């Protein structure tokens, strides 16, 4: 899972 | 010396609403505050984050006063009483005396002085339906117990005249905008705690009704005439969400919401129970979906989509995609993608009022 | 080499029934046993106490074999598939291959040889409706995890020609008798474990149907043509319940079932949350009910009853009385009492087929 | 609470 920030 | 008479149903309606916020460390927090002032009964429930007030006009002669009583017990007694019975309620030697037909009840009390807003910066009226839509279209994206406390709630923003809701957990984001024509003179933002905002949405049942909103520096107030809802705000700054919205999305996919939801649900069964990862393979008119788990079990499906362009292999948390599809109100759904490392942008078929952002997973 | 085709709904019906008993220590216990013999598919689920078998006639050519697959996963895949789809199922290199339309699934398997009934002493046929009535009229009275293991279930007794159910936890007892005209030559008793009997009652959905019963020394079997239910029995002797049934009850009370249930429910709110004690004061045409808790809160009610005789003050667990009233099918209810230290005997207004015994509480 | 046995 990748992060928005 | 407080004393009043009330019909079962007249007491039950505000009592049920108020008891819903009653959950306790301090003993008074388990109690409903009862206040008789003239021919009006006010019922108050709180958890210190949210406060709910219900009001009833009293028909027969009432004696003033204030007291607190166990909220769940009084509600259960009220609900259990025969339909349409007249209830006599009085305070006698620190006890609440309840009489209705051949039934008598004595409840313990706690002083009203022990029962636990804020100048308004902005105040406006809005359809209950429009506010509920803003909350219900975005609430699933709020974080729950994230260390970044400002994410454990919903942003409510007034800008131009538009009312907008924003919710995010750092992996995905949901936003909904409605042109409510609210004069503001400046962009105004409030972060409503997750528990409070979900409670408010459940209270907005009047499909035809209106709600008065007050935005304060540390509180939000919602009034419907039958109830007053007050919530403390999350004391922090919401992230610059505008900076994370994907802009250059070159791959436009138009698919059937039901077909995509059904295929994602089927494949999800065989995805990792913790990580919920699925693989998407996009090509001309086709979306291939694959899921596998540690036991080497595998699910595969092919969905016809409206797409013309280059191929794309991308990983996503299937629960995040199902969450988005569950709030899309149109038959068709638009997915705007770019590369395997970039976010998916999701909209309803005919408008941009709702926008959903989902960060991918590394394949 | 096992292979067959089946319609979604044809597989779903026995799969849902069988998966209901699947709950696990041994990994194979989480699996459904699939057996193809000729044109018949058998589906078996077990928890080692109960075994449920579902049978389906296969239309298209099927290849024989046996395998076990995750029961919940296969059921969820089946439920999620489009309505009326034809499902192709085959075993390939220790994996279950599922194909339906554009959907493909690969499930892990466990050998059928790793998947886990004595001679019948008595066998009879009975209406599903009559057997379900015997269970549903008494099941609430069974003990749960009592050290007296023989109480953690239901007695099923054949005597004369009558089929009788008895359930007790040592405080209260429920019994129901139906003249099924079963030839027995001797009184025959079996104790069905609580989990098994509750599962059986839920399975007896055919309001129209018949059920074949086999009573063995260590098992009970129930067959409906669509399913075979097998349960191990509780290996013990049921107490001599006939000795505890109150006989000399001199105080006959006839009351309205709804009025008594409503008054007991209202007073119960202010009874001790753990001990649930209420006080009954019986006199000519009147039943006074009182309840109090450790916080000194009190509930009082007066109910008009058909009673002529001496006064009686008696204590009871209100939940035990509510449990009994919840199973009384008649508008009126009969209470047969004697003294404050003796049991209450409860019946329906027009028959003695059902009998309920409740030991009082010391006041 | 009293007992049946």
């Amino acid at each position: 899972q990748a992060d928005l920030f | 010396h407080m004393h009043f008479t009330i019909q079962r149903e007249a007491l039950l309606k505000p009592l049920q609403l108020v008891a819903g916020v009653v959950e306790q460390t301090l003993p008074v927090l388990s109690n409903v505050l009862l206040v008789v002032e003239g021919q009006q009964l006010s019922l108050t429930g709180t958890d210190l984050e949210v406060e709910l007030v219900g009001r009833v006009v009293l028909e027969d002669a009432a004696e003033p006063g204030e007291i607190t009583v166990p909220a769940r017990k009084l509600m259960d007694i009220c609900k259990s009483l025969p339909n349409d019975v007249l209830i006599d309620i009085r305070v006698e030697e620190q006890k609440l005396l309840v009489k209705a037909g051949r039934s008598r009840f004595t409840l313990s009390t706690l002083p009203a002085n022990d029962f636990p807003e804020g100048p308004g910066s902005l105040n406006f009226s809005i359809a209950q339906s429009k506010l509920r839509r803003l909350i219900d279209r975005t609430s699933f994206a709020m974080a729950q117990q994230d260390v970044r406390y400002y994410l454990n709630g919903m942003l409510l923003e007034v800008n131009g005249g538009t009312l907008r809701s924003v919710a995010t957990d750092g992996h995905r984001l949901a936003m909904c905008s409605l042109d409510a024509q609210i004069p503001s003179q400046d962009r105004h933002q409030v972060i409503v705690p997750r528990k409070g905002i979900l409670e408010l949405a459940r209270l907005l049942t009047e499909q035809d009704g209106e709600v008065g909103i007050v935005l304060g520096q540390h509180h939000i107030r919602a009034t419907t005439g039958e109830f007053t809802f007050t919530s403390k705000l999350v004391d922090g700054k919401f992230p610059d969400y505008e900076r994370v919205l994907p802009r250059g999305g070159d791959k436009l996919v138009v698919g059937d919401r039901q077909q995509l939801r059904e295929a994602f649900s089927r494949t999800a069964i065989l995805s990792n129970e913790k990580y919920r990862g699925i693989r998407l393979q996009l090509s001309n008119g086709l979306l291939k979906i694959q899921a596998n788990n540690p036991e080497q079990e595998e699910a595969e499906e092919e969905v016809q989509v409206e797409y013309n362009g280059g191929n794309l292999e991308i990983g996503f948390n299937v629960s995040y995609l199902l969450d988005v599809l569950g709030v899309i109100g149109t038959e068709q759904v638009r997915f705007i993608l770019s590369d395997s490392n970039s976010s998916a942008l999701v909209h309803e078929a005919d408008n941009d009022d709702s926008a959903y952002v989902v960060m991918p997973m590394r394949l």
